[PDB]
């Protein structure tokens, strides 16, 4: 069963830094993008980042482009989202989302309402 | 041309002159020698006559010379009976010419080469062509029409040859009859395909019932219509030995209609070519290179080099323009059926997945 | 709702537990002493001709001779497999026709797709053409699949996540079947019509009684996407193709993944799968435009049904087993034998 | 014009002319 | 042989008749209308069951649009249905916390999608007219959404809009240039992108739908002869 | 959500009351309606022309 659990979220004063860890299970890792999205209070679900199969392409969305760094490690199945610089504005839940076919540069339907392979969301309070 | 037939009803009746004025110290009576008629010989001289102007090849300007004696009589070659005689003053303009034999059939070998090659790659194009069902499209269609256009003039050119080269009956008439059709239908199948090529383009959105059946007919047909005129034209008017020798302006009959298709085909050519970049103007050095690369594919198809020399009149053929005209358009044109069967049969990337699968699964 | 979570979680390590006790070996290993099947020669001998878009469906019939497939074109025909025949031509009010079904007693076929609507159309006419006898509307989201159960009886499944069995007759929905979180790509009957799993978009194949309405299991194991799905023969495994590039047949039984079939160089989707009559072949279509016949026993690639110029989007196996349809993105129905 | 059409008619209209000067050649080499 | 006969006699006439439908179906040009309900999709709809199908026609040419309503935006299955449209005219809200990198994201996916890999792409900013009143108000704020907008400048190919502010064309610009960032990376001209800047109730949305339609076609049928 | 969440732990609870059979079974069954209906498939072994309806 593809399961996606992030850990690592908590209160954190503006300005601060923490970081989301996603442990991925039930399917090769390393055949998936990966994509970090937000859930805002109040808000649909915004996408944050992207990071390829290898790691070798990276994108971000605007509001966090130089703040946040991610990254992916293959050997241990998991995404991590280094976040630095914390405005206000980025307390949100965070899920960690799974493309959904592997080999494939397409990334279809991650900020859907009901997206099938995406974790839990861990909350992070600003 | 004054053929020798005709010649030989010259001569009978510069013959038949001379022996009209022989029936109207000593000189040498009047003689006829089936070239020249003389008249009375200076007793012991020479006597000198000008070329006959009634001989197609003489130097008309020069002078015969044959000596007479005191006695009368005209002095034979010693040895023999033979009449001395110097006609070395109108041979000035021949000459065995073997040059001008020589560079007809160094033309006849290289487009022979050419059309053989043509011939045999168009075959192994349109065996795929046909026996694939995935190529079946109206591209592919009118592809395997043009091929077999090329077929048809390449297998009618060798028809010309040999029953021609190797008697005018109608075995030689209708030889070239099928050449020319064939020609025609070749070089109209080429305007057929710069055609469909441009109303791909320019016509937004292409009503294939309305079309596919007259670019056949077009292509077919039309051809047939107006080589037919010119067969009807030649047995009215001409209607003489073998249809090889042109008869004036009839060959026009079918020279400008062909003509008339290289004209459009070349105004379609780069009005084509002129959208090629336009499109990768909208899509640098590399796409000046693409652009360079597909009006190079594109001119086997379209015929471009047919522009270089159909403006040639018929020119005579001891001259420079007349030989580069056909050692260029013997070349070119013979090749060009294996050009196109290269690009869009062999190199045609369609044709090629079709090859490669199909010799996998064989395999 | 945290509880409710920590109560789900710990359900699913007892499923997960239950299921690695019951299963300490896959079916290769104890399919040791099975014969293989060898290179499987199948070769096409016929190909129907005259859908203009890519086939996106198709189903035999139950005299194994006369087939409906499904164009969107917006095309419903029924071919007479044996001798090329268009049987029926039916054009559809929706173009984009991603189901097609036809009944078992053969007087009815079955179409839908992005429209929503299942329309069930009569071909035993009294007026000679076939006519729009029922539309099933109800569905929320694309009709991706359709089965009849009986002339009367239809179970669809649809991309609002939920599969719905329909009372032909009255029109209205006897039976809702619900619990999948992703688009429901495919169904597929038992040989009693009692029960049915449903392939979706959350990697999970869920088996459902038709009569009372439950998801009896919710067989996990795939990656991606599941595209296609089909009943094992006997009525108590089927398998399932996904967008992983891996085939899997699952048990009902045991409530896992039995055998996976997959390769290196596949890395593309199953589209479509169904097994032969006796089962020991799982034929799979795949997005690299091939069929890959698998010995589903050893669960190497049997053979390869080459010959589709497009992506494969369907297949069908006659109820007597004699031959395949399989039709492709290229609007061409090849038959396999 | 037409290239394999002229050569024809110039292979023909030469022929032509070089077999009445090759009778010619015979008229001349049987008299001088 | 008189079964076969009569079975000969209907497959004909059935093949006369999808001979018809043939004729009629290459005419019309099936197209993909796709994006959020805040791009004013709908009122491009108006202007021209789970899908709503509308016949129209530009110069006496069958368009069949599908706006895929009543679907849920899980787009990666019926989606794979609109390969072999003419083009998918994806309009996008610029004016969802960031809307308008939802539709960039949408858009790369479809891009990169490999039944859509050769499936031509229309675009279309919707938003106009919305999108100077936000930039020149401050309101839209979109230099934060975008760092890399603090930075662009209008390019020199660019076209200002009669009466349009400076502020607004570098906007504007900005995002073709981000959609168009998206399309050029790996586009191999196998498909292509159309980006436009229009208004709801713009009366050329059909002919610059056209006009590209007619353009995908004639690029499609180069494609045919390896001219490009 | 709260009803969403109830119905998934009823579902998962119904799932894990079900019964489970040892997968050797399964295999067991499995093998024996292939070896039992192999024969009648002409797909694995393909009959004769005069009984394949596709000759």
């Amino acid at each position: 069963q593809v399961q996606l659990q992030e850990s690592g979220g908590g209160l954190v004063q503006p300005g601060g830094s923490l970081r989301l860890s996603c442990a991925a299970s039930g399917f090769t890792f390393s055949n998936y993008k990966m994509n970090w999205v937000r859930q805002a209070p109040g808000k649909g679900l915004e996408w944050v980042s992207d990071i390829s199969q290898s790691g070798a392409s990276i994108s971000y969305t605007g509001s966090v482009k130089g703040r946040f760094t991610i990254s992916r490690d293959n050997a241990k199945n998991t995404l991590y989202l280094q976040m630095n610089s914390l405005k206000p504005e980025d307390t949100a839940v965070y899920y960690c989302a799974r493309c959904p076919a592997p080999f494939t540069r397409d990334c279809f339907d991650v900020t859907s309402t009901t997206y099938a392979y995406r974790g839990q969301g861990t909350q992070v309070t600003v | 041309v004054m053929t020798k037939e005709e010649q030989i009803f010259l001569l009978h009746r510069a013959q038949a002159q001379c022996e009209k004025r022989l029936k109207e110290g000593r000189p040498c009576l009047p003689e006829w020698d089936h070239i020249l008629c003389w008249p009375l010989g200076a007793p012991g001289e020479v006597v000198a006559v000008p070329c006959p102007d009634y001989i197609y090849d003489f130097n008309h300007k020069g002078h015969a010379y044959r000596r007479c004696d005191r006695n009368g009589s005209w002095e034979l070659v010693p040895g023999h009976n033979r009449t001395w005689a110097n006609y070395s003053e109108c041979v000035k303009f021949l000459t065995n010419e073997t040059r001008e034999r020589e560079v007809f059939d160094r033309l006849g070998m290289i487009y022979t080469v050419g059309y053989s090659v043509s011939l045999a790659s168009l075959t192994v194009a349109v065996l795929i062509l046909a026996y694939f069902r995935r190529l079946h499209c109206t591209r592919n269609y009118i592809h395997m029409h043009l091929f077999l256009s090329f077929m048809l003039r390449a297998v009618s050119i060798f028809v010309k040859d040999a029953v021609l080269y190797s008697a005018g009956y109608a075995g030689c008439r209708v030889a070239v009859t099928f050449f020319l059709y064939f020609l025609a239908t070749n070089y109209y199948w080429i305007l057929v395909e710069g055609l469909y090529l441009h109303s791909l383009i320019f016509m937004a959105f292409f009503s294939e019932k309305k079309y596919l059946w007259g670019f056949t007919v077009f292509g077919w047909g039309l051809p047939a219509v107006f080589v037919a005129v010119w067969v009807s034209v030649r047995a009215t008017l001409a209607n003489t030995g073998c249809w090889d020798l042109s008869s004036g302006n009839k060959k026009w009959i079918i020279q400008v209609p062909i003509l008339a298709s290289i004209v459009l085909n070349f105004i379609l050519f780069i009005n084509i070519v002129r959208v090629l970049a336009t499109k990768l103007r909208e899509t640098t050095r590399q796409q000046y290179r693409k652009l360079l690369k597909s009006t190079l594919v594109l001119m086997p198809l379209f015929g471009v080099h047919y522009i270089v020399f159909m403006a040639t009149p018929y020119t005579e053929v001891s001259g420079t323009l007349w030989q580069v005209q056909m050692h260029y358009e013997m070349l070119f044109n013979s090749f060009q059926g294996f050009f196109v069967a290269i690009i869009y049969c062999f190199c045609n990337g369609e044709v090629q997945a079709e090859i490669k699968k199909s010799w996998s699964r064989w395999t | 709702l945290d509880q409710l979570r920590q109560e789900a979680e710990q359900l699913k390590n007892q499923i997960r537990d239950a299921r690695k006790a019951c299963a300490d070996a896959t079916l290769s290993q104890i399919t040791n002493n099975i014969d293989p099947v060898g290179r499987i020669q199948m070769r096409t001998r016929r190909t129907l001709r005259g859908h203009l878009a890519k086939i996106y469906a198709m189903h035999w019939g139950t005299d194994s001779r006369l087939l409906v497939s499904a164009s969107q074109d917006g095309k419903l025909i029924i071919w007479d497999s044996y001798t090329t025949n268009k049987v029926h031509a039916i054009p559809l009010r929706s173009s984009w026709v991603m189901t097609c079904a036809y009944a078992p007693s053969g007087n009815y076929v079955a179409c839908g797709g992005l429209d929503n609507i299942c329309s069930i159309y009569n071909l035993k006419t009294r007026e000679g053409n076939v006519r729009v006898s029922r539309e099933l509307a109800g569905h929320t989201g694309y009709l991706s699949c359709c089965r009849f159960l009986d002339d009367n009886q239809i179970v669809t499944s649809s991309g609002d996540t939920t599969c719905a069995l329909w009372d032909i007759e009255t029109g209205q929905q006897t039976t809702t079947f619900t619990g999948h979180t992703g688009d429901v790509m495919s169904l597929s009957l038992a040989p009693d019509t009692r029960l049915f799993v449903s392939g979706a978009c959350d990697a999970s194949a869920k088996l459902w009684d038709v009569r009372e309405g439950m998801c009896r299991q919710t067989f996990t194991g795939h990656e991606s996407d599941i595209n296609a799905i089909c009943f094992f023969p006997n009525g108590n495994a089927f398998a399932t193709g996904s967008d992983d590039a891996t085939c899997r047949l699952f048990d009902l039984r045991a409530d896992q993944e039995l055998m996976t079939y997959s390769h290196d160089n596949i890395i593309c989707g199953i589209t479509s799968v169904s097994f032969s009559k006796s089962g020991r072949l799982l034929l799979a279509g795949y997005d690299d435009f091939n069929c890959n016949v698998w010995d589903a026993l050893k669960a190497d690639r049997a053979g390869v049904l080459a010959g589709h110029d497009n992506r494969v989007s369907c297949l069908g196996v006659t109820d007597d087993g004699m031959a395949v349809a399989t039709g492709s993105w290229d609007s061409f129905l090849k038959i396999w034998n | 014009a037409v290239a394999e059409i002229q050569l024809m008619h110039q292979r023909a209209k030469w022929i032509q002319d070089a077999r009445r000067r090759a009778f010619l050649h015979k008229l001349i080499a049987e008299i001088h | 042989r008189n079964e076969e006969k009569a079975q000969r006699e209907a497959n004909k006439k059935i093949e006369k008749q999808l001979q018809k439908d043939k004729q009629v179906y290459r005419a019309t040009h099936r197209l993909l209308l796709l994006g959020a309900g805040e791009s004013g999709k709908n009122t491009i709809v108006k202007q021209m069951s789970g899908i709503f199908e509308t016949k129209f026609q530009v110069d006496k040419v069958n368009f069949h649009m599908f706006d895929v309503g009543a679907q849920r935006d899980e787009r990666r299955k019926w989606i794979q249905c609109f390969n072999d449209v003419t083009a998918i005219i994806f309009v996008v809200a610029s004016s969802q916390t960031n809307r308008l990198q939802a539709a960039l994201k949408l858009f790369d996916s479809i891009w990169n999608n490999k039944w859509l890999r050769d499936t031509s792409v229309i675009l279309f900013l919707n938003k106009q007219d919305l999108l100077a009143e936000k930039v020149l108000a401050g309101k839209s704020k979109i230099e934060d959404y975008f760092p890399e907008f603090a930075r662009y400048t209008t390019p020199e190919d660019a076209t200002p809009e009669p009466g349009e502010d400076p502020r607004v064309t570098r906007a504007k610009y900005f995002i073709r240039d981000e959609f168009l960032r998206i399309s050029t990376a790996s586009g191999d001209g196998r498909h292509y992108c159309y980006p436009h800047f229009t208004c709801a109730v713009d009366t050329e949305n059909i002919r610059r739908v056209f006009n590209d339609c007619r353009d995908i076609i004639q690029r499609m049928h180069l494609r045919q002869y390896e001219l490009l | 959500s709260i009803a969403q969440a109830r119905k998934l732990v009823e579902q998962l609870k119904m799932e894990a009351n079900i019964d489970r059979i040892k997968v050797s079974k399964a295999a067991a069954d499995l093998m024996a309606y292939c070896e039992a209906h192999a024969k009648e498939d002409p797909l694995l072994t393909p009959v004769p022309a005069s009984e394949n309806p596709f000759r």
